[PDB]
Protein backbone atom coordinates (compact mmCIF):
# COMPACT_ATOMS: atom_id res chain seq x y z
CA UNK A 1 0.00 0.00 0.00
CA UNK A 2 2.69 2.37 0.77
CA UNK A 3 6.15 2.63 -1.15
CA UNK A 4 9.07 2.17 1.40
CA UNK A 5 7.18 -1.07 2.56
CA UNK A 6 7.97 -2.72 -1.28
CA UNK A 7 11.56 -1.42 -0.73
CA UNK A 8 11.81 -3.48 2.78
CA UNK A 9 9.54 -6.21 1.42
CA UNK A 10 12.29 -6.68 -1.59
CA UNK A 11 14.36 -6.81 0.60
CA UNK A 12 13.30 -9.87 2.82
CA UNK A 13 12.34 -11.95 0.04
CA UNK A 14 15.76 -11.12 -1.56
CA UNK A 15 16.62 -13.00 2.08
CA UNK A 16 14.07 -15.74 2.48
CA UNK A 17 14.84 -17.06 -1.02
CA UNK A 18 18.44 -16.51 -0.95
CA UNK A 19 19.80 -19.29 -3.75
CA UNK A 20 17.74 -17.23 -6.50
CA UNK A 21 15.01 -19.52 -7.63
CA UNK A 22 12.25 -17.18 -7.40
CA UNK A 23 10.54 -19.04 -5.71
CA UNK A 24 10.37 -20.06 -1.64
CA UNK A 25 10.91 -23.34 -1.63
CA UNK A 26 11.23 -25.50 1.96
CA UNK A 27 14.93 -25.56 1.86
CA UNK A 28 15.75 -22.02 2.29
CA UNK A 29 12.77 -21.25 4.78
CA UNK A 30 13.72 -23.57 7.37
CA UNK A 31 17.65 -22.41 6.55
CA UNK A 32 16.09 -19.17 7.71
CA UNK A 33 14.27 -20.81 10.51
CA UNK A 34 17.89 -22.70 11.81
CA UNK A 35 19.53 -19.28 11.39
CA UNK A 36 16.94 -18.56 14.22
CA UNK A 37 17.20 -21.13 16.00
CA UNK A 38 14.67 -23.06 15.49
CA UNK A 39 14.20 -26.99 13.72
CA UNK A 40 10.67 -27.89 13.74
CA UNK A 41 8.93 -31.01 11.92
CA UNK A 42 8.67 -31.61 7.95
CA UNK A 43 4.86 -32.10 8.55
CA UNK A 44 3.94 -28.54 10.11
CA UNK A 45 5.64 -26.88 7.55
CA UNK A 46 4.27 -28.20 4.93
CA UNK A 47 0.79 -27.23 6.58
CA UNK A 48 2.53 -23.70 7.20
CA UNK A 49 2.89 -23.36 3.30
CA UNK A 50 0.23 -24.82 2.58
CA UNK A 51 -1.55 -22.24 3.86
CA UNK A 52 0.51 -19.65 2.17
CA UNK A 53 0.37 -21.22 -0.83
CA UNK A 54 -2.45 -20.06 -3.10
CA UNK A 55 -1.65 -21.05 -6.69
CA UNK A 56 -0.74 -24.68 -5.82
CA UNK A 57 2.99 -24.18 -6.17
CA UNK A 58 4.09 -25.80 -3.19
CA UNK A 59 6.29 -22.56 -3.13
CA UNK A 60 5.03 -18.62 -2.58
CA UNK A 61 6.69 -16.01 -4.11
CA UNK A 62 6.36 -12.18 -3.83
CA UNK A 63 2.49 -11.18 -3.92
CA UNK A 64 2.12 -14.14 -1.28
CA UNK A 65 4.52 -12.34 0.68
CA UNK A 66 3.17 -8.86 0.57
CA UNK A 67 -0.25 -10.50 1.17
CA UNK A 68 0.75 -12.16 4.71
CA UNK A 69 2.66 -9.21 5.45
CA UNK A 70 -0.52 -6.89 4.35
CA UNK A 71 -3.01 -9.07 6.27
CA UNK A 72 -0.71 -9.38 9.60
CA UNK A 73 -0.03 -5.39 9.66
CA UNK A 74 -3.03 -3.91 8.69
CA UNK A 75 -5.50 -6.14 10.27
CA UNK A 76 -3.49 -5.54 13.45
CA UNK A 77 0.90 5.88 12.94
CA UNK A 78 1.77 8.11 16.10
CA UNK A 79 -0.95 7.59 18.12
CA UNK A 80 0.43 4.31 19.55
CA UNK A 81 4.08 5.53 20.49
CA UNK A 82 2.54 9.23 21.88
CA UNK A 83 -0.29 7.44 23.83
CA UNK A 84 1.34 4.20 24.83
CA UNK A 85 3.85 6.57 26.25
CA UNK A 86 2.76 6.66 29.94
CA UNK A 87 -1.09 7.51 29.67
CA UNK A 88 -1.65 4.35 27.50
CA UNK A 89 -0.51 2.45 30.74
CA UNK A 90 -3.61 4.29 32.14
CA UNK A 91 -5.77 3.57 29.11
CA UNK A 92 -8.42 6.35 29.11
CA UNK A 93 -8.41 7.76 32.54
CA UNK A 94 -6.05 11.19 32.35
CA UNK A 95 -4.64 10.88 35.90
CA UNK A 96 -0.93 9.68 35.58
CA UNK A 97 0.87 8.82 38.92
CA UNK A 98 3.62 10.97 39.56
CA UNK A 99 5.06 7.81 41.42
CA UNK A 100 5.83 6.52 37.89
CA UNK A 101 7.60 9.50 36.73
CA UNK A 102 9.63 9.10 39.72
CA UNK A 103 10.42 5.69 39.00
CA UNK A 104 11.59 6.54 35.39
CA UNK A 105 14.02 9.36 36.56
CA UNK A 106 15.07 6.50 39.24
CA UNK A 107 16.28 3.70 37.61
CA UNK A 108 17.71 5.51 34.21
CA UNK A 109 20.22 7.19 37.45
CA UNK A 110 20.23 11.35 35.59
CA UNK A 111 22.67 13.29 36.91
CA UNK A 112 20.56 16.59 37.51
CA UNK A 113 16.71 16.66 37.21
CA UNK A 114 13.83 18.76 38.76
CA UNK A 115 10.45 17.70 38.37
CA UNK A 116 9.13 21.21 37.59
CA UNK A 117 7.79 20.17 34.09
CA UNK A 118 5.19 17.96 35.60
CA UNK A 119 4.49 21.40 37.61
CA UNK A 120 4.71 23.49 34.53
CA UNK A 121 2.54 21.98 31.90
CA UNK A 122 -0.23 21.20 34.54
CA UNK A 123 -3.30 22.44 32.35
CA UNK A 124 -6.00 21.13 34.11
CA UNK A 125 -4.43 22.78 37.27
CA UNK A 126 -4.70 20.08 39.93
CA UNK A 127 -2.04 18.15 39.71
CA UNK A 128 -2.03 15.56 36.83
CA UNK A 129 -2.15 15.53 32.67
CA UNK A 130 -5.17 14.36 31.17
CA UNK A 131 -4.34 12.96 27.16
CA UNK A 132 -4.89 15.68 24.71
CA UNK A 133 -2.12 18.10 27.23
CA UNK A 134 -0.51 15.18 27.10
CA UNK A 135 0.16 15.44 23.64
CA UNK A 136 0.29 19.65 24.59
CA UNK A 137 3.31 18.51 26.57
CA UNK A 138 5.29 16.36 23.88
CA UNK B 1 -5.63 -17.30 21.52
CA UNK B 2 -3.19 -20.06 22.89
CA UNK B 3 -4.93 -19.00 26.32
CA UNK B 4 -8.68 -20.14 25.08
CA UNK B 5 -7.10 -23.76 25.19
CA UNK B 6 -6.14 -24.12 29.03
CA UNK B 7 -7.09 -26.96 30.71
CA UNK B 8 -8.43 -34.32 34.01
CA UNK B 9 -11.58 -36.23 35.90
CA UNK B 10 -13.77 -33.19 34.66
CA UNK B 11 -14.43 -35.38 31.96
CA UNK B 12 -16.14 -37.10 33.95
CA UNK B 13 -18.36 -34.64 34.93
CA UNK B 14 -19.43 -33.83 31.62
CA UNK B 15 -20.00 -38.04 31.17
CA UNK B 16 -21.99 -37.04 33.83
CA UNK B 17 -24.23 -34.25 31.91
CA UNK B 18 -25.03 -37.43 30.38
CA UNK B 19 -25.13 -43.03 22.78
CA UNK B 20 -23.99 -41.39 19.69
CA UNK B 21 -23.70 -38.57 21.94
CA UNK B 22 -20.80 -39.56 23.21
CA UNK B 23 -19.45 -40.00 19.51
CA UNK B 24 -20.16 -36.14 19.43
CA UNK B 25 -18.35 -35.72 22.21
CA UNK B 26 -15.26 -37.86 21.12
CA UNK B 27 -15.93 -35.58 17.59
CA UNK B 28 -15.68 -32.32 19.75
CA UNK B 29 -12.48 -33.31 20.99
CA UNK B 30 -11.31 -34.25 17.59
CA UNK B 31 -12.57 -31.04 16.28
CA UNK B 32 -9.87 -29.07 18.87
CA UNK B 33 -7.41 -31.39 17.41
CA UNK B 34 -8.01 -30.04 14.24
CA UNK B 35 -8.36 -26.55 14.80
CA UNK B 36 -4.61 -26.95 17.02
CA UNK B 37 -3.09 -28.89 13.58
CA UNK B 38 -4.49 -25.33 12.01
CA UNK B 39 -2.76 -23.20 14.65
CA UNK B 40 0.53 -25.35 13.68
CA UNK B 41 -0.08 -24.20 10.72
CA UNK B 42 0.07 -21.05 12.11
CA UNK B 43 2.77 -20.80 14.40
CA UNK B 44 6.42 -25.30 19.49
CA UNK B 45 7.37 -26.38 22.47
CA UNK B 46 4.41 -24.12 24.28
CA UNK B 47 2.36 -26.09 20.99
CA UNK B 48 3.64 -29.53 21.64
CA UNK B 49 3.02 -29.33 25.40
CA UNK B 50 -0.54 -28.87 24.52
CA UNK B 51 -0.48 -31.41 21.61
CA UNK B 52 1.10 -33.82 24.20
CA UNK B 53 -1.93 -32.52 26.43
CA UNK B 54 -4.66 -33.60 23.87
CA UNK B 55 -2.72 -37.21 23.81
CA UNK B 56 -3.16 -37.46 27.78
CA UNK B 57 -6.66 -36.16 27.29
CA UNK B 58 -8.36 -38.16 24.72
CA UNK B 59 -6.40 -41.32 25.33
CA UNK B 60 -7.72 -41.01 29.19
CA UNK B 61 -11.42 -40.58 27.65
CA UNK B 62 -11.06 -43.56 25.60
CA UNK B 63 -10.20 -45.47 28.93
CA UNK B 64 -12.67 -43.72 30.89
CA UNK B 65 -15.03 -45.10 27.97
CA UNK B 66 -12.84 -48.26 28.07
CA UNK B 67 -13.59 -48.94 31.46
CA UNK B 68 -17.03 -48.95 31.69
CA UNK B 69 -16.87 -51.43 28.30
CA UNK B 70 -14.98 -53.73 30.39
CA UNK B 71 -17.53 -53.51 32.93
CA UNK B 72 -20.06 -53.83 30.26
CA UNK B 73 -18.17 -56.74 29.45
CA UNK B 74 -18.10 -58.54 32.95
CA UNK B 75 -21.63 -58.00 33.56
CA UNK B 76 -22.67 -59.60 30.24
CA UNK B 77 -20.40 -62.51 31.25
CA UNK B 78 -22.32 -62.50 34.61
CA UNK B 79 -26.18 -63.67 32.96
CA UNK B 80 -24.20 -66.40 30.39
CA UNK B 81 -24.88 -68.91 33.12
CA UNK B 82 -42.42 -73.26 39.30
CA UNK B 83 -39.43 -73.55 37.09
CA UNK B 84 -41.32 -72.82 34.12
CA UNK B 85 -42.44 -69.40 34.82
CA UNK B 86 -38.51 -68.21 35.16
CA UNK B 87 -38.28 -70.26 31.97
CA UNK B 88 -40.80 -68.00 30.87
CA UNK B 89 -39.67 -64.70 32.22
CA UNK B 90 -36.35 -65.52 30.70
CA UNK B 91 -37.77 -66.64 27.58
CA UNK B 92 -39.50 -62.45 27.15
CA UNK B 93 -36.15 -61.12 27.38
CA UNK B 94 -35.26 -57.37 23.46
CA UNK B 95 -31.84 -59.09 25.01
CA UNK B 96 -30.25 -59.22 21.62
CA UNK B 97 -31.22 -55.45 22.04
CA UNK B 98 -29.16 -55.39 25.09
CA UNK B 99 -26.21 -56.94 23.67
CA UNK B 100 -26.56 -54.76 20.37
CA UNK B 101 -26.25 -51.76 22.70
CA UNK B 102 -22.62 -53.23 24.43
CA UNK B 103 -21.81 -54.36 20.61
CA UNK B 104 -22.43 -50.73 19.76
CA UNK B 105 -20.53 -49.05 22.47
CA UNK B 106 -17.68 -51.19 21.84
CA UNK B 107 -16.70 -52.00 18.16
CA UNK B 108 -16.83 -47.54 17.62
CA UNK B 109 -14.77 -47.04 20.22
CA UNK B 110 -12.15 -49.33 18.57
CA UNK B 111 -12.62 -48.70 14.83
CA UNK B 112 -13.72 -45.19 14.73
CA UNK B 113 -12.37 -44.00 17.81
CA UNK B 114 -8.55 -44.95 17.02
CA UNK B 115 -7.70 -56.09 23.62
CA UNK B 116 -8.19 -59.95 23.15
CA UNK B 117 -11.74 -60.16 24.06
CA UNK B 118 -12.81 -59.29 20.71
CA UNK B 119 -13.35 -62.87 20.15
CA UNK B 120 -15.03 -62.95 23.75
CA UNK B 121 -17.58 -60.43 21.87
CA UNK B 122 -18.11 -62.48 19.15
CA UNK B 123 -18.71 -65.56 21.68
CA UNK B 124 -21.07 -63.36 23.52
CA UNK B 125 -22.84 -62.94 20.23
CA UNK B 126 -22.81 -66.11 19.65
CA UNK B 127 -23.73 -67.42 23.03
CA UNK B 128 -27.40 -66.19 22.63
CA UNK B 129 -27.68 -69.22 20.14
CA UNK B 130 -26.13 -71.53 22.66
CA UNK B 131 -28.53 -69.85 25.35
CA UNK B 132 -30.93 -70.87 22.99
CA UNK B 133 -29.81 -74.74 22.21
CA UNK B 134 -29.38 -75.17 26.37
CA UNK B 135 -33.17 -73.61 26.83
CA UNK B 136 -34.22 -76.31 23.69
CA UNK B 137 -32.58 -78.98 25.99
CA UNK B 138 -34.32 -77.41 28.76
CA UNK B 139 -37.94 -77.94 27.09
CA UNK B 140 -38.22 -81.22 28.62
Amino acid sequence: LTDEEMDMCRKAFAMFDKDGSGTIDTKELRTALSALGQNPTEEDMFVMISQVDQDGSRCIEFKEFVRVIQINKQMSADTLDAFVALGGNLDKTGRILVDKLRSICEEFELTVNVDRLVKDADRDLNGFLSYDEFRALL
Amino acid sequence: TFDKYDFLQAAYDHFMRSLEAFEAELKKYMAIETEVTMINGVNHPLKNSLKAEAVSWKTQFAQNLHKQCSDDLKLDNYIRDLEDVRNVMAVLKVREKESEIDNLIGPIEEMYGLTTMVSDLRYGWKKLKKVATEVSDNLT
